[PDB]
């Protein structure tokens, strides 16, 4: 029963559900990942920060 | 024939054997013979059913008196378009068509039970000679084969 | 076979059923005149209708 | 789909010319019961009597009775358990032979002849010393000599 | 030596009392297993439960603490301490592994009866091999392999016509298998009952005749995959007990997949005093026409399994839960 | 839509036996 | 806090009602049933207690 | 389908599936499987019709 | 290279007599295919009959 | 023999008990009595490799058989014990016909003679079920009639000499000895003659033919059409 | 889909006697619910989270052959299709656990 | 489909399952529903603007 | 426990493997799957899973 709502929640949020208006909406990820926007462009990449640490 | 056996019969009339006790190989016969193998209506299957299985049988109204003991005999002609059925299925004890798939169920007078067939084989009476031959004891109760227009009263 | 279920496909036609298949025919399946009909059909009468649309 | 809880395989029968009586919760087992009638006019009972009772208690066959004439027994020795009563005539029981492994016991049986008809079905009825079962079982010619049997014609 | 009552009835979580002293040592050895292994667990678990209760966001905001604490992320020591206790925990449980796993495995505790178990798709089939000139028929040392039985599956080695494929050996060569004359066999409607001595070592044989099954006893701690061919896959068929301490009927189940019927070939042991042993191994010496179940009528036991019932064979049966015989 | 003559019946059981003894 | 409590209170008696029908119904197949329906209130407890749990939490603004 | 359907007898026998299953599949399939080639043939129509304006 | 209608496997025609499958050729399977997955729904009127096929 | 007996019942005693008892009386939904099937019934289920059943479904199968020739014969020989019906077919010599049962005339090839009525006989009773040429055909509900080129000619005699499934059985009085052997001679000459003309697409017929040309024919010329002319 | 095959030999569990399911039918049905998990489900994720947060987070265009990475999805898929194929047959699926024991898992 | 010979009911219970999905699928093509936009702030996301 | 031959002489092809395996399959591929789920929908697609269905 716990598929319910998952399902429901994955097909609801898909088309509705917040916008996201920033890079990394979960405030203080520390990967790559979180450096682009949400979603990414097709090439992952409009631009790349200085990589100094992991 | 043993129990859980299927055959093909024909028609054959008292003055066209050959065989049997009194066979002279002069008498020409093959002919005749051949009429009836090769009639439209003629080929009947004659089933011989396990002692166990002839206690599941539900006979039609009318047709009752129309098995000697363990022997019964349908029209191999399907009446749906005319195909002979004949893949008798010794333990399901149903009669398969080749042409297009109908079941007919050989406990229940030959009623089909799938397929685009909606009437039951029609049944030959049968009963066996003083000689000790199987004979034929009456004609069948309806016209055989597909159904027409001017059909079913 | 295919001619069995081709002569009991037109004899239960409603009405002009059984009066079509002796007319066809020329009587009861099998009929001495059918494989010629059909013969004629073939050779003849069908490649003519398709040779002249063609 | 076809391995539910009822299948095509598990339902099937012997396959073989007459019934039997009795499944699980009975004492005593009959298996392949037919009336034997050879072509010249020799009459018999085949079955096999199982003795499967939980409780030793050593069923003893005290006569068999067809339709209204007994059978000819051969003194057999009581059915003690998992063990097994072999019967047949005379003639078709000389093709098997005897183990000494198990516990079986081949008996000869014979009838009176009074005018059964192949095909047809007959009310055997077996008297134990405790109990009686009644089964119809058909009336049957012995089987052939495989591979020798020609037609006349 | 178990952790006191209670408790130790909790550690032991369904674990069975154990009939033989091997099933003792491995209960004893479980038991202590989950005395440790509750602690680490109750420690790690600590661990995250304070992470919810202590480590919080708004928790650190009573105290004027911001965002962005410590930011530790290389403690170099507590890591190599934290990387040696594991390996510490792990070798000490292994040695007692070894230890323990020694006892099972020994083939050197001189059985006085040796039965040869062979599992078919889907029952058991127990004869007894060997049995001690002490609790024998007459005296003398039995031996229960049939001389024409057992040569006729030696010659069965070689397919008369041409066929001889497995290294020169028909494809259907049942000669690993033992034939003996006192054997119980398992019916579909008639569990197979072993009949087996109290404080006597038992030895077993076992082999399959077709596909892998395996003998579980539960009361025993144990169980053994029987192979078919046992010598060419190089498993060892035989496996001793130094004896059984109790006495009554212990279920035994299959406990390795082997087609349909692997839920329902469930066979019974029936411990049974020496004397009353020997007693029932004359019985059915000297009757050899004679069943299983009067054998055990014979001694005064019960002459069916207690412990387990056959299952009714019907498929569309059972329906109501009446699944027993 | 149903057959209208196909009509099962209500029967049990019957014997026979042969002749010239 | 107000959806919470109705939803422990309709599992609860849902659950109940699963219970006791089990009861009647020995081994048949309407035990499974039965397991459907103490599942269903299981499911609506647990529900409802994720919902308390929630509403003491958030960690969603309605804008 | 109808065209399988007209000879699911060959098929059945081969393939290792049931003929009445096989029947059943040709009945349902002639509602079912129209209605899934169109859908999926215009999605796929659009789809090319897109790649074309990229 | 290829065999096509091997009319000396089958024998001559016999309306007692048939095999399995016995589908007409491929252009004319969707007609027989069509008969097949038609369920049995015959038309019983006052002393007449309008089959299945039709 | 005793001794046939004897290993005969050793290996029916794990192998051939669970599903149909100790004393061959069957069990309720297993499998039936082998009491009065025959020695001939056995050999055709053992050799086959269609005994022992591993699974309940519509049909068993053939497979790889289990035991060998000797093993089969002992099973059989402990079988026939509990009640005989149909024997195995011999030669003038005790040994089990084999290429003796290609037809009734037949000395060292098979009579021409004999196909032509064994054609007969066959696509009157078993052209139905099997194929023209025994190539195969379906039935009811995940059954059908098997491939017949698997099946020496033993094996064809005890299959329709007992009836394994929903196949009839045939006795020696319906099918007599000659008929039998010519039906045999039939199916083993359309087996071993290769197409007079061509590459027999299974002999499957119809059906066939129109994958052939109307999936791999029109493609090979749609290929040279697409060479030819040009793509806009 | 895997779950809805441990849910019914779940139920069959609840209570002894064999309810609606037979031997043969609940041994094909944890063959089948222990594969689509493992083959189906758990790698099929593994590659999942793999290809689409992997080339983000080493700062990459794309894979290294995407045209290659195309094609494990599809045989994957053509995969799971083949192996539930066995449910479409009278007899049934695989039914001899996920481990293939041997010999049980040959012609005989 | 249901009117016609057949005895079993495996084929009735996948009829009446297709035609259920088909009727759920005509339902949701007639009455066309639509759903609101969830107008929440999760964590450090911003608001629309 | 598995690990040792002696504990793993009782536990062997029985249901404590089989609640063994689920602690550590229904363990890694579902909770941290899910995990996954809730952590990436964003960079995924741009919008945000609900909290309280979540
Ligand atoms: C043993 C020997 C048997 C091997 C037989 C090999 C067949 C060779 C066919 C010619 C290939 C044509 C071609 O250029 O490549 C097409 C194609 C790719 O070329 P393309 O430039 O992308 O084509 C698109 C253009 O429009 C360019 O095409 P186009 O539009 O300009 O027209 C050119 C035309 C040219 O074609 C024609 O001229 C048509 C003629 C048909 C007349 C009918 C008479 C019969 O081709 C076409 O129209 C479409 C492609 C036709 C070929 C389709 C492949 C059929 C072969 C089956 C696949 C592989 C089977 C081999 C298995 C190995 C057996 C040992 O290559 C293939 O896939 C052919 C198969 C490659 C086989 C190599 C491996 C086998 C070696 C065995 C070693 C051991
Ligand atoms: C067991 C089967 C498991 C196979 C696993 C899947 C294979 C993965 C291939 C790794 C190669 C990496 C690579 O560079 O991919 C290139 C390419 C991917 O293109 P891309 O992603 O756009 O970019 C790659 C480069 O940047 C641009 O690439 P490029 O055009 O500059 O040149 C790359 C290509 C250029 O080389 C060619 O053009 C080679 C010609 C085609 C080979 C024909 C093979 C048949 O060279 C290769 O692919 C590497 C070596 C080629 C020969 C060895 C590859 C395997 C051969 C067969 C394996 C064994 C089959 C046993 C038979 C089993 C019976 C069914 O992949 C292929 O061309 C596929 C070739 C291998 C397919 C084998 C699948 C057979 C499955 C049978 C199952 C039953
Ligand atoms: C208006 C508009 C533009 C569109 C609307 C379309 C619309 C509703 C049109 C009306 C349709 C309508 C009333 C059609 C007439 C139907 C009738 C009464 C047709 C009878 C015609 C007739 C003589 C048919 C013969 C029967 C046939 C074609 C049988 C098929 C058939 C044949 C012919 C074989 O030879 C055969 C050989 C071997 C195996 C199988 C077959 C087989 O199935
Ligand atoms: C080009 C791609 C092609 C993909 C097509 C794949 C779809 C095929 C689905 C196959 C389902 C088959 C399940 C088998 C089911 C079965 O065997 O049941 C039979 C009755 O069959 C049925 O009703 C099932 C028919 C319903 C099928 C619906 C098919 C519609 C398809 C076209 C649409 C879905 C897929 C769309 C894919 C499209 C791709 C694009 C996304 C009756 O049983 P029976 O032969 O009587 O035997 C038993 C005794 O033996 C035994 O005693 C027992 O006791 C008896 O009860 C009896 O069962
Ligand atoms: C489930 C396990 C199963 C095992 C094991 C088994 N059988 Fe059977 N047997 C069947 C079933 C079910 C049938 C029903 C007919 C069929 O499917 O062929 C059958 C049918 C037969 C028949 C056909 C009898 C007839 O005419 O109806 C013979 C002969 C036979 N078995 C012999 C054997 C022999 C010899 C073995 C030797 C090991 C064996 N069986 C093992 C289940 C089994
Ligand atoms: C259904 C109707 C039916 C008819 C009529 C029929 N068979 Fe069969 N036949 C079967 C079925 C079903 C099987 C599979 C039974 C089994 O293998 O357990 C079979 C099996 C066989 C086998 C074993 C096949 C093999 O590959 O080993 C042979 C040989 C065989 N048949 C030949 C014949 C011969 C010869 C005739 C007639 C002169 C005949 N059959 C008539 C249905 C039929
Ligand atoms: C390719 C997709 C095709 C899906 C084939 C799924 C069938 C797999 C084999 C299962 C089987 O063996 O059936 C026979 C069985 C004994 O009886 C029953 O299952 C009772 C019928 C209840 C089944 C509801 C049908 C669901 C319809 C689906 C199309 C909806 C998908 C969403
Ligand atoms: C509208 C709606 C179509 C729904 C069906 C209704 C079938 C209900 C069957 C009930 C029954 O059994 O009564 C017996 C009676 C005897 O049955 C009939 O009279 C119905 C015969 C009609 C068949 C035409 C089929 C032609 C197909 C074409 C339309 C397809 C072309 C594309
Ligand atoms: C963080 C780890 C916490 C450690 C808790 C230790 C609790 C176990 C007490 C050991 C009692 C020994 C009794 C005995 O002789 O039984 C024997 C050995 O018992 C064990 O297996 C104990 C293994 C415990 C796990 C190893 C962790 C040790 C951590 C290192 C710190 C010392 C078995 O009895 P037996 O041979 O059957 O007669
Ligand atoms: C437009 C139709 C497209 C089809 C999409 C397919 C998804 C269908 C799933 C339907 C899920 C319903 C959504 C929902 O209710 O979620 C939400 C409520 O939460 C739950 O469902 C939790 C309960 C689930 C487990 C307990 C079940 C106990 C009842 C027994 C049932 C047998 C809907 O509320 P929401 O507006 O989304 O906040
Ligand atoms: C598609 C998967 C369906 C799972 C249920 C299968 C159970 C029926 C077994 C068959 O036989
Ligand atoms: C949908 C049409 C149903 C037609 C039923 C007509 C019944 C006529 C009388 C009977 O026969
Ligand atoms: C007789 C043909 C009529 C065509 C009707 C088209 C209906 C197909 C729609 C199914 C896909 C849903 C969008
Ligand atoms: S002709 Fe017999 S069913 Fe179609
Ligand atoms: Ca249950
Ligand atoms: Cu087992
Ligand atoms: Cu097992
Ligand atoms: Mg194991």
């Amino acid at each position: 029963l716990s598929v319910i709502p998952f399902i429901w929640n994955v097909f609801k949020s898909w088309r509705y559900g917040e916008l996201v208006t920033v890079d990394d909406p979960w405030g203080y990820g520390n990967s790559l990942e979180w450096a682009t926007s949400c979603p990414p462009p097709r090439h992952n990449f409009a631009s790349l920060p200085r990589i100094r640490s992991e | 024939l043993a129990a859980a056996s299927m055959e093909t019969v024909f028609p054959l009339p008292a003055e066209m054997v050959n065989d049997g006790a009194e066979y002279d190989p002069a008498k020409d016969v093959y002919e005749h013979q051949m009429h009836s193998v090769h009639g439209p209506r003629n080929a009947v299957m004659l089933i011989r059913l396990r002692t166990a299985d002839a206690e599941k049988v539900i006979e039609r109204e009318g047709q009752e008196s129309f098995h000697y003991g363990d022997y019964y005999a349908y029209s191999k002609i399907c009446t749906h378009i005319g195909c002979p059925t004949s893949l008798y299925e010794a333990q399901t004890n149903r009669i398969l068509c080749p042409c297009h798939q109908s079941q007919f169920d050989a406990l229940h007078y030959g009623k089909p039970v799938f397929g685009p067939a909606a009437r039951a084989l029609p049944q030959l009476p049968i009963t066996v000679d003083e000689e000790g031959y199987l004979i034929a004891a009456g004609n069948f109760i309806e016209p055989l084969g597909p159904a027409f227009w001017e059909r079913k009263s | 076979v295919g001619l069995r279920i081709m002569s009991a496909i037109i004899v239960g036609l409603p009405i002009i059923g059984t009066w079509m298949h002796w007319l066809i025919f020329g009587g009861d399946f099998p009929s001495d005149l059918m494989l010629d009909r059909f013969y004629i059909a073939h050779v003849l009468i069908i490649p003519a209708i398709l040779l002249g649309l063609i | 789909c076809s391995a539910g809880q009822i299948t095509q395989t598990s339902s099937q029968v012997a396959a073989v010319d007459g019934n039997q009586a009795g499944s699980a919760n009975d004492p005593v087992l009959v298996r392949d019961v037919t009336v034997h009638l050879t072509t010249d006019g020799e009459a018999g009972v085949k079955f096999t009597a199982i003795n499967q009772d939980t409780s030793h208690t050593s069923h003893t066959l005290e006569s068999v009775t067809v339709d209204g004439e007994e059978v000819e027994l051969d003194d057999a020795e009581p059915i003690e358990r998992n063990c097994s009563l072999v019967a047949d005539i005379q003639s078709e029981l000389d093709l098997i032979e005897e183990p000494e492994v198990g516990c079986i016991q081949h008996v000869a049986t014979s009838l009176e002849n009074p005018g059964f008809a192949y095909g047809g079905v007959v009310p055997v009825e077996f008297v134990f010393d405790t109990g009686a079962i009644t089964i119809d079982a058909t009336v049957s010619a012995p089987v052939l000599e495989s591979g020798v049997e020609n037609r006349e014609v | 030596a178990p952790p006191g009552g209670v408790l130790g009835d909790f550690l032991r979580m369904g674990w069975p009392d154990g009939i033989t002293p091997e099933a003792v040592a491995m209960g004893n050895f479980w038991s202590w297993v989950w005395v440790a292994a509750w602690i680490i667990g109750i420690i790690m678990w600590g661990l995250f439960l304070t992470a919810i209760f202590a480590w919080g966001a708004k928790r650190a905001e009573k105290r004027g603490e911001g965002e962005f604490p410590k930011q530790l992320q290389y403690n170099v020591p507590l890591e190599l301490v934290l990387t040696i206790v594991p390996i510490i925990i792990v070798m000490v449980l292994f040695f007692f592994t070894v230890q323990t796993q020694d006892k099972v495995t020994a083939l050197d505790k001189n059985p006085e009866v040796t039965v040869d178990v062979t599992a078919y798709q889907w029952n058991w089939k127990f004869g007894y091999s060997e049995i001690d000139g002490s609790l024998a028929p007459g005296g003398q040392d039995y031996q229960g392999s049939d001389p024409e039985r057992q040569a006729a599956a030696e010659a069965s080695k070689k397919d008369p016509s041409g066929d001889n494929p497995i290294h020169g050996n028909s494809k259907s060569d049942v000669s690993y298998l033992e034939f003996n004359r006192i054997e119980t066999l398992g019916t579909t409607d008639e569990i197979p009952v072993m009949v087996l001595p109290v404080n006597t070592p038992i030895e077993f044989n076992l082999a399959s005749a077709d596909v892998a099954h395996s003998f579980w006893v539960p009361e025993f701690l144990f169980k053994r995959d029987a192979y078919a061919h046992p010598e060419a896959n190089k498993s060892q068929r035989v496996f001793q007990i130094e004896e059984i301490t109790e006495e009554g009927a212990f279920v035994g189940r299959c406990a390795e997949m082997c087609g349909t019927y692997h839920a329902m070939m469930n066979f019974e042991l029936r411990v049974v005093d020496r004397d009353s042993f020997a007693e029932y191994i004359s019985f059915r010496d000297s009757n050899p026409d004679a069943t299983n179940a009067q054998a055990l009528e014979h001694i005064g036991q019960a002459p069916y399994a207690t412990s387990t019932s056959p299952f009714v064979s019907d498929r569309t049966a059972t329906r109501d839960g009446e699944n027993t015989q | 839509c149903x057959x209208x003559x196909x009509x099962x019946x209500x029967x049990x059981x019957x014997x026979x036996x042969x002749x010239x003894x | 806090m107000g959806k919470s409590f109705a939803l422990l209170v309709l599992g609860a008696i849902i659950l109940a009602g699963g219970v006791w029908y089990t009861i009647e119904v020995g081994y048949s197949v309407m035990a499974i049933v039965a397991a459907l329906i103490m599942a269903a209130g299981g499911g609506i407890i647990t529900w409802g207690l994720a919902v308390a749990a929630d509403v003491n939490s958030p960690t969603s603004h309605k804008i | 389908l109808l065209t399988v359907s007209g000879g699911n007898d060959v098929y059945a026998m081969q393939f290792h599936v049931s003929l009445n299953a096989m029947t059943w599949i040709g009945r349902i399939g002639l509602i079912v499987g129209p209605a899934i080639a169109y859908f999926i043939t215009y999605r796929l129509c659009i789809g090319l019709q897109r790649s074309d304006r990229e | 290279v290829t065999t096509i209608n091997a009319i000396w496997n089958l024998g001559p025609y016999n309306p007692s007599q048939v095999s399995a499958g016995s589908q007409p050729d491929v252009y004319m399977l969707w007609t027989d295919g069509a008969a097949r997955v038609m369920p049995a729904w015959e038309l019983y009127l006052g002393n007449y009959t309008i089959p299945a096929v039709f | 023999d005793q001794a046939l007996i004897s290993e005969g019942k050793d290996l029916y005693d794990v192998a051939c008990i669970t599903c149909h008892g100790v004393n061959l009386q069957g069990v309720e939904d297993r499998g039936p009595s082998l009491v009065g099937v025959g020695e001939g019934a056995v050999y055709f289920q053992v050799h086959s490799g269609r005994m022992p059943i591993l699974r309940n479904e519509a049909q068993a199968e053939r497979k790889a058989p289990r035991y060998t020739e000797a093993q089969t014969l002992a099973i059989a020989a402990y079988v026939a014990a509990n009640g005989g019906g149909p024997g195995l077919v011999y030669n003038e010599d005790g040994t089990l016909a084999m290429e003796e049962l290609r037809g009734e005339n037949y000395d060292g090839q098979i009579t021409s003679a004999d196909v032509a009525r064994g054609g007969d006989l066959f696509r009157l009773n078993c052209a139905s079920c099997h194929n023209f040429t025994g190539r195969g055909g379906a039935l009811s509900s995940g059954k059908y009639a098997p491939n017949l080129d698997a099946a020496n000619e033993q094996e064809i005699y005890q299959a329709m000499l007992t009836g394994p499934q929903n196949m009839p059985k045939f006795s020696d009085r319906q099918l007599s000895a000659d008929e039998k052997k010519d039906i045999i001679a039939f199916i083993k000459s359309t087996k071993e003659t290769p197409s007079p003309g061509g590459y027999s697409l299974g002999s499957l017929g119809p059906v066939a033919e129109g994958l052939f040309m109307w999936v791999f024919g029109i493609l090979v010329l749609v290929a040279a059409a697409m060479w030819i002319g040009s793509r806009s | 889909l895997g779950g809805l095959m441990a849910l019914l030999i779940r139920a069959e569990l609840f209570t002894p006697g064999l309810q609606f399911l037979s031997n043969e039918q609940f041994n094909q049905l944890f063959t089948m619910h222990g594969t689509v998990m493992l083959l189906l489900y758990g790698t099929p994720i593994v590659w999942g989270f793999a290809n689409y947060v992997l080339p983000l987070q080493i700062g990459a265009p794309d894979v290294a052959f995407p045209r290659l990475n195309a094609f494990g999805f599809w045989i994957t898929t053509v995969g799971g299709v083949a192996m539930l194929t066995g449910f479409l047959t009278p007899g049934g699926a695989a039914d001899f656990g996920w481990t293939m024991y041997s010999p049980l898992s040959d012609a005989i | 489909y249901n009117f016609g010979n057949h005895k079993g009911h495996v084929e009735t219970i996948w009829l009446l399952v297709i035609t259920a999905l088909l009727v759920i699928g005509l339902l949701i093509h007639l009455f066309e529903p639509k759903l609101s936009q969830v107008r929440t702030i999760t964590s450090r996301n911003k608001p629309v603007g | 426990m598995l690990a040792s031959p002696p504990l793993d002489f009782h536990l062997a092809d029985s249901y404590f493997l089989i609640a063994h395996f689920h602690y550590t399959l229904f363990g890694t591929v579902v909770f941290a799957s899910c995990a996954g789920v809730y952590f990436w929908f964003p960079k995924m697609t741009g919008r945000m899973m609900d909290e309280r269905l979540g």
